[PDB]
């Protein structure tokens, strides 16, 4: 049953904060959370405060979480609804993944895009013909946040 | 003083001790129900949840009846 | 030099490496000790990952340092 | 530390009749040492059996140490 | 009524059982604590084997009794 | 290793008194042990004790031992010599099976003969025809050893 899996969940991320985000509901529903996930340190999203969030289905965790950026991100794989297609979200998704794993997963993702099977096209034809262009769009973003 | 066998007791899925467990070939540990409870709601290749090793048959397996005595003698050292 | 592994359940294991080892040693240490794959392992150390090849050393990772265990994933 | 006794009989290999050396579990779910049942497997071909329920395998099955295992036979050595 | 079985591997387990139970009925509470089929089981009490389809009281098998589990044989 | 298997199955054995089932090496070699069964109580083989003797092979446990009476008995599956055709001796070893298992299972044996596939043809012959005479044979061999 789902709800004593994300109450878990949410104990041992208040037990201890990783460092790498910040995950909690929003009011008495603890079926949708509001998360934020710092970007990676030495890339484009340098100093970056990201905001998500995290709907999780009724038959979790044997289903995936819903999971959308609702900050505006420069990224081949995330679109301008902050929708992520991302692997582990779908058909390589594992029940032993937890929140906080996936954040994490999120994180990696930044700095290690697929612009072969990409979510914006534009964007990832940016990364593939001048990537320096693409990283100065991609900060740019970061400082504006829109 | 339970705390190391508490956590390498604990099933991935739930978040809790083992519950009659299974063992997959791959050599991974889950409660009986959580992992019929996650290779029911799927099909296609069904894969294991901690190292995604791939079965494309599901496998028949029983439960762990060595691993059920360790969680009920762990039960009761973490009660008395 | 000891480094800590935060495998895929949250359990945390120490390693014993040295700063000349590669990623791909490093993933078969931790295959030994959990049983899964050094293809289906994805190591993150600040924010990003750690690509097979290239050395602890070349990450700046030192003495008593955490990585983190997550699942081989790919953008879409 | 562990405060159970009766642990080492549970922790203890059918076959060499010593604590569990890299323990793999048949589908059958009974546990045996990594060397152990290998070499009850390379003496007896053909159909596999388990030593413990003679459950048949036509095909030798493909098992892994089971790593939790591992590690509750080794605290426990280690106590 | 409580009685004790001699598993394969030596180790002593605990049934609640009653006279009116079968010795089937005993073999798949032994399948469920040793996870051995009950056409695999053999039980032998008093030096003799125990037919299925017979119940304990048929044997004489009274409280604390030791039952002793070997592996289905066929002579020869 | 076979010999520290068989000194494990030994001590164990010295804190098992089995019923029915005693056994342990007389000699310095462990590879090499007698064993004494009793007779299952209510049958034709009453009181009796029968003397075995267990020869290891190098491949213990993941071969059979082989075990042989030296006392003559009157059973379909042993013969004069007494050797014993059993299936756990042989193809249905496990591996698992200890010797207290196997005399344990021997001592089953005795009232659990199998006369259609039988060692001793012209015994079995008997037991299928005439069960009263065939105890009354078998409790005149228990007596006469
Ligand atoms: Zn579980
Ligand atoms: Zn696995
Ligand atoms: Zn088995
Ligand atoms: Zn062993």
């Amino acid at each position: 049953m789902a709800l004593k899996r994300i109450q878990k969940e949410l104990s041992d991320l208040q037990r201890d904060p990783p460092a790498h985000c910040r995950a909690g509901p929003v009011g008495d529903d603890l079926f949708h959370w509001q998360a934020t996930i710092m970007g990676p340190p030495d890339s484009a999203y340098q100093g970056g405060v990201f905001f998500l969030t995290v709907h999780f289905p009724t038959d979790y965790p044997f289903k995936p979480p819903k999971i959308a950026f609702t900050t505006k991100i420069y990224h081949p794989n995330i679109n301008s609804n902050g929708s992520i297609k991302l692997d582990i979200l779908r058909s390589q998704w594992s029940p032993a993944l937890t929140v906080s794993k996936v954040l994490l997963s999120i994180c990696s993702l930044l700095c290690d895009p697929n612009p072969d099977d990409p979510l914006v096209p534009d964007i990832a034809q940016i990364y593939k013909s001048d990537k320096e262009k693409y990283n100065r769009h991609a900060r740019e973003w970061t400082q504006k946040y829109a | 003083e339970l705390c190391p066998l508490a956590e390498e007791l604990s099933c991935s899925i739930c978040l809790e001790p083992f519950k009659e467990p299974v063992t997959t070939p791959c050599g991974h540990n889950f409660c009986g129900s959580c992992l019929n409870e996650t290779w029911a709601v799927q099909g296609s290749p069904y894969l294991c949840p901690q190292c995604r090793a791939v079965y494309q048959a599901r496998p028949q397996l029983h439960k762990n009846t060595v691993l059920c005595n360790v969680v009920e003698q762990f039960l009761q050292a973490d009660l008395a | 030099m000891q480094i800590f592994v935060k495998t895929l359940t949250g359990k945390t294991i120490t390693l014993e490496v040295e700063p000349s080892d590669t990623i791909e040693n490093v993933k078969a240490k931790i295959q030994d000790k959990e049983g899964i794959p050094p293809d289906q392992q994805r190591l993150i150390f600040a924010g990003k990952q750690l690509e097979d090849g290239r050395t602890l050393s070349d990450y700046n990772i030192q003495k008593e340092s955490t990585l983190h265990l997550v699942l081989r994933l790919r953008g879409g």
